[PDB]
C-alpha cells in the first residue's frame, strides 16, 4: 500500500525516539508499503524557535520566517533519514514544497517507485496554514495515500476526556464531520486546518501513538455516507479556556455586527464562537455573545465599552465559563437528542445559561464548576462508556 | 498557525425558525421545550439560546425545523404555554440561512469581521448568527440569500 | 568600501546579543561599506548537533549530515536577517553554496551588494569561508567577532604586564597560533595570508579595534621588525621512540600507523643520528587525549624489532617567543635560554621555524618561564 | 588541512654539538657564543636527554658562509664530546595549516620520500609546516615526490 506518516516534535524528543520511530518507518515498508514521512522539529523546538523571532524581531518578514521554521524541521528531517538508513532504507529528503505546495507530487512518486522512503520537512518557495499535518494531507491526497497516520503522544480520539469521565472509551472510526466537530468545541487533539483537508480530497486520517502499537482511531468517510439507521453519537467535548463577552442592546440594522468584530479583528481577538438571537420587536434591538480565549478577554472588554460610549447600552465579562458538547452524525436525523441533553443537565442541576449548535453538534455554556458534572452526565446519557 | 482554510459558501431555504420569548432561566426549562418537539417527532436543527436578562431572569430560545413541520412546531408549544413559562412563540417560515465553511477561523478573527462587512456592504441584516471554528452560518431573510451569498463568494473569493 | 564580518555562537548566543550584533552590522552599512556576514549556529548548536548525529548513525551519510549543520547554521541566519531588516536594512540569506562556493565564486553576492542589501552567509569552516568570500570579492577587510577582544603579547590571567597588539603580519598571527592557543582557525589564517586579505580579531561586546593581522614580513623593514608575543600550551602529551634506523621508510612506518589510528600528531622532532649503532630518536607532541592509544601503537611495533623503547610523558608544556625580529637579529635565541637558566627552568627540547622558538619544559614551571621571557624582551 | 607550496634550500650548513648536559644554563653558553661571534641563527634542534648518560645533542643551522668558523667557535668552549661540520644538507619543507588534525600530511610526507630513498636526517615540524634536513643532491628528487604526492 501507500502510507504517509507524520511524526510530531513529541515522537522525535531525542535521538533514541528518532531511531525508535526510524524503525516503525522501515517495519512498516517491510510490511509492503511506500511509505512518506513527514517531520515536525524535534521537541518543542518549533515554539522556541517563534519566541526566538518574536524576541530578534516583532512581526518577523515571511521569508526569514519560512527559513527558520524549515531549519528546525529539517534537522529533524537529517536525523530521521540519518536513522532510516543506518536500517538498511533508501532515504531521500524533500523540503515541503520541493514536493508541490501549490498538488504535484512528481518527484516524489519518482523516489518511491525506486523503493525509497521519502521524508518531507519545511517549506521554502511561497507557511498559512497548518505546517507539516497539512503537508502531510496534501500529499496524501495527491499521491493518493490509502491512509495518513499522525502520530504523537495520543494514541487515539476518546468518547470523552478520561481524567473526567472514568468510563470512557477509544474510538475505532468516525467521520471527518464528526472528528472537525469534536475538535472544534474543545479537544485539541489534532490540527483542524489538515482534517479539512482531509475531508476536502477524501484521505483517510488515523491517530496513533509512535509509543505503543495499539492502532490508534480512525477518521474516515462522510457522515454523509453513513447509513441513517447507523449513524452514532460519538463523544462529548469540555473547554475551560474561553471566556465570553456579551454586548447588550445592539439595534438591528445592517453592519452593527461588523463594528463589533472589526474592532475585535483590529485588536487582534481570538473569537471561538459567536451567538446572537432575534431581536425584541418593541425597541428594536438584540444582544451579541461571542466567547474567546481567557488570557483576550481582558482586552475584548476594554476596546468595546469604548465603543459603548452610544452603539449598545452594556458589554459583559465572563471568565468562569466552561462549554460541553455532545457531537454525533445520530443526532442529524433523530428527534430528542437534543431532549435527552437538556433533561441529562437538568438531573444533575445544571443550569444552561446560553445554546448553540450544528447538523451533529449541541453545545452549552455553564459554569466552568459544573463541567466535570455535566460530562459525566451526558456520557451516561448517551451511554457512550463500557 | 495564522491563515485559515475556507472550503465554500452554503445556501439554505429548507426551514423555518421557531422562538420561544421569555423562557425562565433555570434548570429543566429547556428540556419542557424540546421533549415537547421530540414527542410530536419534529426533528429540530440548529438551536441557540443567548444570556439572560438580569432585570427578568428570563431568555428566549430560538431554534430551526424543516418549513413544512414550522407551523406544527410553534403550535405544540403555544399550546403548553398555559403556566407563567413563556410569554409568546413566534413563527418565521421566511427565513434563510447563508454559512461559510472551514476550519482555523478562531485565530484569524479577520474573516468574522470581513463576513459581517460583506453582507452589511449588500444591505444584508444579519438576524441571527451561530458560528464556531469550522463554521460561521448567520439567519437572514430568504429573499436576500442571493445577495449574501455574491457578496461571501467576491469578498472570500470562493467556489469550485 | 567592502567589509566582511565573521560571528561565532557565542556572539549570536540569544536574541538580545543578535540584535545587538544586527546594530553594529547596519552601523558598518551606514558608515559606508558593503558588508557581508557569516553567521555560525547559535551558541553550541554545532556541537549538540553533532552529538545528536553521532547518537542517531555512528557513520552518518555526509548528505544527510550536509543538511544537519546547514540547518543549525540556518537558524542564526534568519534570526541575524529578521534583526538586521527591523534596523531598516535589506537582507540578502545565501547558503554558501550558492552565494560563491567548491572553490569561490561570488557572481550572485557582488550582484546583491550592488543593489544595496547586506549579504548573510550562512553554511555550505565559518571562518575559512569568511575569508574566501573576502578574498574572491577583494575585501578591504575581513573581521572575525567573538568574545575575544585581540592578539595579546601574552595570556592576560598567565602575565599580569601583557598587552594587546595593535598589529602583526600573516605568518606572525600563524606561527603564534601554531604553537600557542587557536584564537583563529591556523587554516583560515593562510588564506588571508595567501590571497593578502587583512583579517581583524575583535569583540562583539565592545567598540574596541582589537588587533589587525595585515601585510607579509617578507615586505616589513629588517630594521623595523619586532618580537611578537608568547605562547603557553598545556594540552600536549609527548612520545618519543629510541633506536629507530636511519634508513629510509622507518619514520614512514611510525607516522602511518599513527595516521591510521587518528592520532593528531604536531610539532614532530629527530635530530641527527649516532654514527656508533646508526640510529637516531624521533619526538612527537600530541594531544593527552590521544597518547594513550599513541603508546599503544607504537610499542605493539616497538615489541617487533623495529625499535627500542617508546617513552611517554603526559606532564610536559611548549613555551615559545614569536617575532619577525629574531630571522635577521642574532642573540634573541641567546636571551630566550638565559631567560629561562636565571629563573632554573631546564630546556628538555628545542624547536624552531625562522621566526619561532619553542622549547618543551615541565608544565609545573610554563607560568614562571613565560612570566620570564615577556619582561625580558621588551613585551609589556 | 591546506598546503601552499613546497620550498627547497641549499643556503645553509647545520652543526652538531654532541653531549651536552642536560641542566639549566648550558644552552645558553653554546648560542651566547654564537651571538658574540654575531653568527644569526635560524633552526634549532634538540631532543631529549639520555637516560643512561644525562646529556643530548644542539644541532643548529646558519648561512653556509658562518658555518666551518661556528664549529670551531663552539670548538674553543670546551665538556662536550664533540663537534660535526656539515655543509652538503639541503632543506625540504611542505608549507601550510592545520596539519596537527590530519596526520596523514606527515605520514604521506615520510612516505613520498621512502618511494625516492632520500636520506632524512633531522625532522622539524609544526601545524603549519613539515620541515626535514636531507642530502643536498636529494633535494630534487624529494621535491618531485611532494609535489606528486600532495598535488602542488
Ligand atoms: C449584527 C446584527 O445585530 C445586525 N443586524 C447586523 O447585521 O449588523
Ligand atoms: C433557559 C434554559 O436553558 C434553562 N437555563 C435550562 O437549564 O433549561
Ligand atoms: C627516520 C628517518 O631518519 C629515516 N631516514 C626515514 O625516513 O625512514
Ligand atoms: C638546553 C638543554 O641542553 C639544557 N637542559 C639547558 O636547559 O640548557
Amino acid at each position: 500500500a501507500l502510507v504517509v506518516q507524520k511524526y510530531g516534535g513529541s515522537s522525535l524528543e531525542s535521538a533514541e525516539r528518532i531511531r525508535n520511530v526510524a524503525e516503525r518507518i522501515v517495519a512498516t515498508k517491510k510490511a509492503g508499503n511506500d511509505v512518506v514521512v513527514v517531520c515536525s522539529a524535534m521537541g518543542d523546538t518549533t515554539d522556541e524557535l517563534l519566541e526566538l523571532a518574536a524576541a530578534v524581531n516583532p512581526v518577523p518578514p515571511a521569508r526569514e520566517m519560512d527559513m527558520l521554521l524549515t531549519a528546525g524541521e529539517r534537522i529533524s528531517n537529517a536525523l530521521v533519514a540519518m536513522a532510516i538508513e543506518s536500517l538498511g532504507a533508501e532515504a531521500q529528503s524533500f523540503t515541503g514544497s520541493q514536493a508541490g505546495v501549490l498538488v504535484t507530487p512528481g518527484r516524489v512518486r519518482e523516489a518511491l517507485d525506486e523503493g525509497k522512503i521519502c521524508i518531507v520537512a519545511g517549506f521554502q518557495g511561497v507557511l498559512g496554514r497548518g505546517g507539516s499535518d497539512t503537508t502531510a494531507v496534501a500529499l496524501a491526497a495527491a499521491l493518493n495515500a490509502d491512509v495518513c497516520e499522525i502520530y504523537s503522544d495520543v494514541d487515539g480520539v476518546y468518547t470523552a476526556d478520561p481524567r473526567i469521565v472514568p468510563n470512557a472509551q477509544k474510538l475505532e472510526k468516525l467521520s471527518f464531520e464528526e472528528m472537525l466537530e469534536l475538535a472544534a468545541v474543545g479537544s485539541k487533539i489534532l490540527v483542524l486546518r489538515s482534517v479539512e483537508y482531509a475531508r476536502a480530497f477524501n484521505v483517510p486520517l488515523r491517530v496513533r501513538s509512535s509509543y505503543s502499537n495499539d492502532p490508534g482511531t480512525l477518521i474516515a468517510g462522510s457522515m454523509e455516507d453513513i447509513p441513517v439507521e447507523e449513524a452514532v453519537l460519538t463523544g462529548v467535548a469540555t473547554d475551560k479556556s474561553e471566556a465570553k463577552v456579551t454586548v447588550l442592546g445592539i439595534s438591528d440594522k445592517p453592519g452593527e455586527a461588523a463594528k463589533v468584530f472589526r474592532a475585535l479583528a483590529d485588536a487582534e481577538i481570538n473569537i471561538d464562537m459567536v451567538l446572537q438571537n432575534v431581536s425584541s420587536v418593541e425597541d428594536g434591538t438584540t444582544d451579541i455573545t461571542f466567547t474567546c480565549p481567557r488570557s483576550d478577554g481582558r482586552r475584548a472588554m476594554e476596546i468595546l465599552k469604548k465603543l459603548q460610549v452610544g452603539n449598545w447600552t452594556n458589554v459583559l465579562y465572563d471568565d468562569q465559563v466552561g462549554k460541553v458538547s455532545l457531537v454525533g452524525a445520530g443526532m442529524k436525523s433523530h428527534p430528542g437528542v437534543t431532549a435527552e441533553f437538556m433533561e441529562a443537565l437538568r438531573d444533575v442541576n445544571v443550569n444552561i445559561e446560553l445554546i448553540s449548535t450544528s447538523e451533529i453538534r449541541i453545545s452549552v455554556l455553564i459554569r466552568e464548576d459544573d463541567l466535570d458534572a455535566a460530562a459525566r452526565a451526558l456520557h451516561e446519557q448517551f451511554q457512550l462508556g463500557g | 498557525m495564522e491563515e485559515a482554510v475556507l472550503t465554500g459558501v452554503a445556501t439554505d431555504k429548507s426551514e423555518a425558525k421557531v422562538t420561544v420569548l421569555g423562557i425562565s432561566d433555570k434548570p429543566g426549562e429547556a428540556a419542557k421545550v424540546f421533549r415537547a418537539l421530540a414527542d410530536a417527532e419534529i426533528n429540530i436543527d440548529m438551536v441557540l439560546q443567548n444570556v439572560s436578562s438580569v432585570e427578568d431572569g428570563t431568555t428566549d430560545i430560538t431554534f430551526t425545523c424543516p418549513r413544512s413541520d414550522g407551523r406544527r412546531a410553534m403550535e405544540i408549544l403555544k399550546k403548553l404555554q398555559v403556566q407563567g413559562n413563556w410569554t409568546n412563540v413566534l413563527y418565521d417560515d421566511q427565513v434563510g440561512k447563508v454559512s461559510l465553511v472551514g476550519a482555523g477561523m478562531k485565530s484569524h478573527p479577520g474573516v468574522t469581521a470581513e463576513f459581517m462587512e460583506a453582507l452589511r456592504d449588500v444591505n444584508v441584516n444579519i438576524e441571527l448568527i451561530s458560528t464556531s471554528e469550522i463554521r460561521i452560518s448567520v439567519l437572514i431573510r430568504e429573499d436576500d440569500l442571493d445577495a449574501a451569498a455574491r457578496a461571501l463568494h467576491e469578498q472570500f473569493q470562493l467556489g469550485g
